[PDB]
């Protein structure tokens, strides 16, 4: 963790003497829990003023980075009892005032995992301590999962062995010389610390992996589709829009808690009910990129279940049924209005096009719809990633692509495939040699005359 | 609930930026429908 901050210039532990002097200024005013409630309602008061259009979309995103980066200064300095006396309790941050449940648990998650790993008699204290949830409805949700989903981080769901040891060969690799006895004392003292932290990660990872399986017998017993529907909007999608580190968590947890027969029911529901056009409208620049990071780890985690593992043959087509909906959902969004529904659409496609090429037909659809709005109207310089994105969609267009290898039943499309095969037999008779003059329509024009139907 | 109550007064009786300022608050309870309830997606 500390080495990753060293690469993105996140100097926290470097200046700990400077940052702890600054935090003491906010405590003598007795105003740490006054800044947080002020920076929150000023983010909601910006949904009341009307001065401009695009800047009020940025000022809503700028008061979100300022509130997130203020919490990270509180957690770094106020450690122990000082955190308890400054920050208000969890019971009346949801009752007197009204903060939201993504924001309420973000402050009070490090403290509720340090006390749970301190004593086991404190385990009965905090989970009884709960206030009224007026934001989301607890009438047919299971609190055995609603509290369980909001309590866990990515620290006890994912585990790796590779990146722990990729620093070990690299540190002793570059440091091979005679420079001091003190640094060789410290480089060895750095190697010993990865090893103790790796095995203590496995202690906490194993106690959580058995914890869900003792509860997974309960959850996959009452599968109401409306009970999945309450699970989807109230806890899953507010955690994905929040932060990139909390978007990966909602991807990993859904494959570890639920079973694969029920897992095909829930991810079908997010695809089938067309909400992806309405999601990408009401998001900012940052909140659209996190929803891309959630989908790029579902489709990557599904094609490890198709290539190595086995899907059923109708279930393999059910994978491609989701492929045909998502392109129709985004092309209707790629042609929409002045700035919002086009800025989110290109930002969504910058992450997901790692695993884009599954269908040969669908990439030429989204590639040509980039070329139509550069002819219709241009207000700002939106082209500067659009000039970049058109190449990386074209360079991966020709790698490996087939629809007919993975879809078997094509009632009209195979009968279309007999049509599109014979017309290519005539054009190579037309171009190299010549017997009969016959000029036909090229690929680009029959797409657009089909796409004007697909837009409408 | 008042935000839907203004819709129940509007039917019985800029624009897009005010529309974006009412769908960012209705993504808590009434998220799953999102079809044509307040107005038309276009």
């Amino acid at each position: 963790k500390q080495y990753a901050r060293h690469l993105i210039y996140d100097f926290r532990d470097d200046n700990s003497v400077i940052s702890s002097r600054l935090t003491s200024f906010f405590t003598d005013q007795s105003a740490i829990s006054e800044i947080i409630l002020l920076l929150y309602t000023l983010n909601l008061k910006a949904n009341t003023q009307n001065s401009h259009y695009k800047i009020l979309s940025t000022r809503c995103d700028e008061m979100n980075t300022l509130l997130w980066s203020f919490i990270e200064l509180i957690k770094h300095c106020l450690k122990g009892k000082a955190f308890e006396e400054n920050v208000l309790p969890f019971v009346e941050l949801n009752n007197r005032f009204h903060l939201s449940t993504p924001w309420t648990f973000h402050i009070w998650r490090d403290y509720l995992d340090n006390q749970l790993n301190s004593n086991e008699n404190f385990s009965i204290d905090e989970l009884i301590e709960g206030a009224e949830f007026s934001d989301v409805d607890l009438t047919k949700i299971s609190k055995d999962l609603f509290t369980t989903f909001w309590r866990l981080s990515l620290y006890d769901i994912h585990f790796d062995k590779s990146l722990y040891d990729e620093r070990k060969n690299a540190l002793s690799g570059e440091n091979t010389g005679h420079m001091s006895n003190r640094k060789k004392h410290l480089i060895q003292n750095q190697i010993k610390d990865i090893l103790v932290t790796g095995i203590s990660h496995q202690r906490a990872f194993k106690k959580t992996s058995e914890f869900i399986s003792e509860k997974s017998n309960v959850w996959n017993k009452d599968c109401g589709e409306d009970q999945i529907k309450i699970f989807l909007q109230n806890c899953v999608v507010p955690r994905v829009l929040f932060s990139p580190s909390d978007a990966l968590f909602s991807s990993f947890f859904i494959f570890m808690a639920f079973r694969t027969e029920n897992l095909m029911s829930i991810l079908n529901t997010c695809i089938t009910s067309n909400i992806l056009k309405t999601l990408l409208f009401c998001c900012t620049s940052s909140e659209a990129g996190n929803l891309g990071l959630f989908f790029t780890d579902v489709l990557k985690k599904l094609e490890k279940m198709r290539l190595n593992g086995d899907f059923n043959d109708q279930a393999s087509r059910k994978l491609y049924e989701w492929h045909s909906v998502i392109t129709e959902q985004v092309i209707d969004l790629l042609s929409e209005k002045n700035y919002m529904s086009i800025r989110n659409g290109i930002e969504f496609m910058k992450h997901v096009t790692s695993v884009f090429p599954v269908v040969k037909a669908h990439i030429q659809l989204v590639y040509t719809t980039l070329e139509e709005n550069l002819i219709n109207e241009e207000r700002e310089d939106i082209k500067l990633p659009s000039s970049a994105l058109i190449g990386h969609l074209k360079a991966r267009l020709k790698d490996a692509l087939e629809l007919d290898e993975f879809c078997t039943l094509t009632e009209e499309e195979a009968e279309q495939k007999r049509i599109r095969e014979m017309e290519l037999e005539e054009i190579k008779n037309y171009e190299t040699a010549c017997q009969n003059e016959q000029k036909q329509v090229a690929l680009r024009k029959q797409l657009e005359l089909n796409k004007s139907q697909r837009l409408q | 609930e008042a935000a839907q109550a203004k819709w129940e007064s509007k039917i019985s009786s800029d624009e897009i930026i005010r529309q974006w300022q009412t769908l960012r608050f209705l993504r808590s309870r009434y998220l799953f429908d999102f079809d044509k309830v307040n107005e038309k997606t276009g």
